[PDB]
Formats: C-alpha cells, sequence, structure tokens
C-alpha cells in the first residue's frame, strides 16, 4: 500500500513476484488469494489490469516530473517492448497524454513545454517570482530588524 | 437669522499634523515597500489591459 501511496520510484515487479507468490502460499493470513486466481480467466485479467494498472499510474507520476526520463531509456530500464509502450500510450491518449510532444525524429518524449505565451505563462512565473521575491523580501527584513533590538 | 447669528471658522495645522497627516496619506495611496503592485500592472499590461487596450480601440 505505502508503496502504491505516491512518490514511486520506477521499481521491479519482480520483486512483487514472491509477494504474491508468497501471498498464496501462506494461508497465515489473505488466504483468498487463491480465490482472487479463483476463475480461469478473471485473476489473469486482474493480473494484466494490475501490472498494467501500476505500470500506467508510474508514468502519472513521473509526469508530474519535468526531468524527462526519456522513455526510449525507460523502456530499456522497464524491459519491456517499446511497441506495448505504444499500447501504453493508447492507454495514454485515453488516459489524456493530450498534452504531450511526440517526435518523428527521436522517440523521446516532452510532457511539457507548451507553446508557453509571455502574456500568460512568463507573465505567470515574472508574476509570483518577482512579487514572492518582493514580499518574502520584506517580512524578515523588518523582522530581523525587530530581532536586533533585543541585543541592547 | 433673527436673534441667532453665527460665527467665522478657520483652522490650524502644525508640520507634524502636516507631514505625518500628509505621508500618512500618501502612504495611504502609496504601497508598503511601494514596488510592489508596480510589475504587477505592468503584467496586467499583458494580461488584462489589451482588452482594455483593444476594448479601447
Amino acid at each position: 500500500l505505502l508503496k502504491l501511496f505516491t512518490t514511486m520510484e520506477l521499481m521491479r515487479w519482480s520483486t512483487l513476484v514472491e509477494d504474491y507468490g508468497m501471498e498464496l502460499r501462506k494461508g497465515s493470513l489473505e488466504s483468498p488469494a487463491t480465490d482472487v486466481f479463483g476463475s480461469t480467466e478473471e485473476g489473469e485479467k486482474r493480473w494484466k489490469d494490475l501490472k498494467n494498472r501500476v505500470v500506467e499510474h508510474n508514468i502519472r507520476i513521473m509526469a508530474k516530473y519535468y526531468t524527462r526520463i526519456t522513455m526510449k531509456r525507460m523502456a530499456q530500464l522497464l524491459d519491456l517492448s517499446v511497441d506495448e509502450s505504444e499500447a501504453f500510450l493508447s492507454n495514454l491518449v485515453v488516459n489524456k497524454t493530450i498534452f504531450a510532444k511526440v517526435d518523428r525524429l527521436a522517440g523521446i518524449i516532452n510532457f511539457q513545454r507548451p507553446k508557453d505565451p509571455n502574456n500568460l505563462l512568463n507573465d505567470w512565473s515574472q508574476k509570483l517570482n518577482s512579487l514572492m521575491s518582493l514580499v518574502n523580501k520584506t517580512t524578515h527584513l523588518i523582522a530581523k530588524e525587530e530581532m536586533i533590538h533585543n541585543l541592547q | 437669522n433673527r436673534h441667532y447669528y453665527s460665527i467665522t471658522i478657520n483652522y490650524r495645522k502644525n508640520e507634524l499634523e502636516q507631514k505625518m497627516l500628509l505621508n500618512l496619506h500618501k502612504k495611504s495611496w502609496m504601497e508598503g515597500l511601494t514596488l510592489q503592485d508596480y510589475s504587477e500592472h505592468c503584467k496586467h499590461n499583458e494580461s488584462v489591459v489589451k482588452e482594455m487596450l483593444e476594448l479601447a480601440k
């Protein structure tokens, strides 16, 4: 649960293989894992849908970051094919990846770098940067000016 | 006005009232560090006032 909680480091599911396997083996707790695999196809749908759901979820986590993990490298670190990464992109176009950048030339993607209107976006960055510099500059200024009063 | 008259009124203002009330009122129309709301409207020239520029046209 805490690994599914937030800020998911891209982790190996082979580490989850022994977790789910002994999660079938032990009858100490959560005995109906064999009931999760109860139907011949349904637990397989839960399983491929499960690996699918986390392998989309972590992409939505690193999609917050603009750090550009360069998905041709990511498909190599994931040890999975880029064709099912195109299938992952078919899950992304219905998962609304619609604000992104792909390449005919490269295979590296960008989740950002919009058209960037300077009357909107660099407007906004310049606004909160300048203003927060001004008023954060304002407060501890007079506050430390009150702190030096107590040394007298 | 019969049986009932009036008297003139003048004032007095010393320089502490003058400059205290004056910088009090200019400061009541100015900002704290005073550089604060400048870039705000400089960049509302890019966000808001462009609409008022088109409506002006």
